[PDB]
């Protein structure tokens, strides 16, 4: 994509899925403030969402989806968040007559099964970059991210084994509260495409 | 037991049988039930609604009508009715034994096909058809397939068709197309079942172009392999259809193969500018839960059409359809070499014991002894050629596996049938 020169740069309109990172975009100078009437779109069970109501809701520039936390209840099974997602973010693209920067990312927090995260990666068409959080050199929690965000596949890390990876999500069962701090910092090459504030 | 001791009380003559809902028997009537004298609550209006359509069988409706719940059920013998009366609640209403009274009957017509409209204590409203008009008029419109139209083409020039098919198995489709003499560029198929692709491979004389799982194939697997003008696939049930205890939904064990499906669609369907006619059809059980269905028609933003081969083939199974082929939901075309009857099907010296057929416990008899239906005539029971899956050594069991989760020969002539105008033909 192409960048944004600063006397051009808009408010970013955001669609939330599943999960709010209302409070992550305006910590990260995205969204303003006042309601906000609006730019983040937030929705949490969009099983009786169609196409209309994504396109009623204004064109969007970022859309964001996440699994529920870590051993966080059930609700329905992982891959209805993905394929959910999927379906969405096709309702949600422009018109390939039309080009803008648009962007998209979603984000597990160790939810997914191998099966399902092969299904993850083939149909968001990127294996997934995992960004740990570790201390005192022990990995303490984990996401792994989908996204065509420009500065993404810069974390990833190496050293999480997936086998260790798979042993962290067996340690932390029972309680749950979603770890942002590990998503906040992707955002940060979008500030070359809208306003800051 | 609040429902039989009412309904005792009912023929008792010590409550009317308007001021009850003669379905749940709850006294908070808040309609007139459409086909019966009597009354019915909001809550049985909301179950009817639902049901009529969550509670089909493959073959029946499965019902029950009156109370939509029901274990033994009688059913109509009315091909244009197929409706069905739990044995409870003839025994209930009616009276004792009526139930042992209305069987007995082999071509068995139910209390609406009927020519009274008096049975027990049960009797048909006068002005059904209508009723029933107005009563599904809070639901059913956001369903039957609403579809939209591609213009025609001119003979020259009309090219070849080319043809992705998802979960192949038996050449069903590539079949259907020779069949109506439409030339076919490309046929590529996904299918992983050995033996349907060993049929395949034989029946076709390699014509088909075979990929792995629809999994194996990428988005640029699809441009790569020149554009498809026409995208079918039926993904298999199994976990779908609620007759399996271990069904684990649309979102997991086999059910998910419903989304690779939607993923090649979308990887293949033309974008914006592209005013070139495109077709797909996607085939799955009737048996489905509500909630799956619901998800199914939602991903592929259409409804489905519910097709039944009672209409043009031997044997009564109803699939749903989704897609956009022309006459999608045409009035189905029997032909005059069409085998309606099960007799039409069986080899030389074998007769029918029923009508149409099920898989109704063994429907043939030989030498005044029950018989299993033969694999030579189940073909002609779907409306393939005969001898079609005779091939290779595979064995009996697994051939009847492979015609036993098979499309309709018949029934997708009928959907294929408009599509010669928009492609070449011989
Ligand atoms: N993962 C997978 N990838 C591709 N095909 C699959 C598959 N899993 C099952 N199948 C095939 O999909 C078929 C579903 S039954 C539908 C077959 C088709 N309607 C016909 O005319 O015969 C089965 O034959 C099965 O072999
Ligand atoms: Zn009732
Ligand atoms: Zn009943
Ligand atoms: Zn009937």
């Amino acid at each position: 994509f192409e960048t944004v020169p600063v006397w051009r740069r808009q408010p970013v309109r955001v669609l939330s899925l599943f999960e709010d990172i209302k409070k992550e975009l305006t910590s990260l100078g995205f969204l303003e403030s006042g309601s906000d009437p609006g730019q983040l779109k937030h929705v949490v069970d969009v099983t009786d969402t169609v196409r209309k109501d994504v396109e009623e809701w204004g064109p969007f520039d970022l859309v964001y989806g996440a699994t529920p936390p870590l051993g966080h209840t059930c609700d329905r099974p992982p891959s209805w968040y993905l394929f959910q997602f999927h379906r969405l973010l096709q309702y949600a693209r422009p018109k390939p007559g039309s080009p803008r920067p648009f962007f998209w990312m979603f984000v597990d927090n160790l939810v997914l099964n191998k099966e399902d995260l092969d299904v993850a990666s083939r149909f968001l068409e990127m294996e997934p970059v995992t960004i740990p959080d570790v201390h005192g050199g022990s990995l303490q929690n984990a996401v792994r991210v989908w996204s065509n965000i420009p500065a993404i596949r810069s974390r990833h890390w190496a050293l999480v084994s997936e086998e260790e990876l798979s042993l962290l999500a067996q340690n932390k069962q029972s309680s749950a509260k979603w770890p942002t701090k590990l998503v906040k910092n992707c955002f940060l090459p979008l500030r070359e495409y809208f306003k800051y504030f | 037991r609040t429902r039989e001791r009412l309904v005792y009380e009912v023929r008792q003559k010590c409550r009317n049988i308007e001021d009850i809902c003669i379905s749940c028997g709850s006294l908070n009537v808040t309609l007139e039930h459409p086909l019966f004298v009597g009354g019915m609550c909001q809550n049985c209006k909301n179950c009817f609604l639902e049901c009529a359509y969550q509670y089909d069988d493959d073959g029946y409706q499965s019902y029950c009508t009156i109370c939509c719940g029901g274990r033994e059920v009688l059913m109509c013998g009315n091909n244009n009715c197929c409706r069905c009366f739990c044995v409870e609640c003839v025994d209930l209403l009616v009276g004792p034994g009526a139930a042992q009274a209305a069987i007995k009957e082999d071509p068995w017509n139910c209390y609406m096909c009927g020519h009274k409209g008096t049975y027990g204590l049960l009797r048909r409203r006068e002005d059904w058809p209508s009723r029933l008009q107005m009563f599904f008029a809070n639901n059913h419109d956001q369903e039957f397939d609403p579809p939209k139209v591609y213009p025609p083409v001119p003979a020259e020039k009309r090219k070849p068709i080319r043809v992705l098919s998802l979960f192949d198995g038996i050449a069903t489709g590539l079949l259907v197309l020779k069949d109506l003499g439409i030339q076919v560029d490309r046929y590529i198929a996904s299918e992983v079942c050995e033996d349907s692709i060993t049929v395949g491979m034989v029946r076709h004389q390699g014509k088909i172009m075979y990929v792995g799982d629809v999994r194996s194939v990428t988005q640029k697997h699809i441009q790569e392999w020149g554009p498809f003008d026409l995208v079918i696939g039926g993904s298999p049930c199994n976990d779908l259809s609620i007759v399996n205890p271990a069904r684990k939904g649309l979102y997991e064990g086999t059910g998910r193969l419903f989304f690779e499906f939607y993923r090649l669609l979308h990887d293949a369907r033309p974008k914006e500018g592209d005013d070139r006619p495109f077709f797909w059809l996607f085939e799955n059980v009737v048996a489905m839960g509500v909630s799956d269905k619901r998800d199914i028609s939602r991903f592929l933003e259409s409804n489905p059409v519910m097709i039944d081969a009672k209409e043009v083939s031997a044997a009564h199974r109803a699939r749903y359809f989704w897609g956009n082929l022309p006459g999608m939901n045409r009035p189905l075309a029997s032909t005059v070499n069409d085998k309606l009857e099960l007799q039409e099907c069986l080899e030389h010296g074998r007769i029918a014991k029923f009508s149409k057929v099920r898989t109704q416990h063994f429907p043939v008899f030989m030498n005044e002894k029950e018989d299993i239906l033969w694999c030579t005539e189940m073909e002609r029971v779907f409306g393939f050629p005969v001898h079609y899956t005779d091939v290779s050594n595979m064995s009996r069991l697994a051939r009847q596996r492979l015609l036993g989760r098979s499309w309709s020969v018949p029934v997708i002539r009928h959907l294929f049938a408009p599509l010669k105008e928009y492609f070449a033909c011989v």
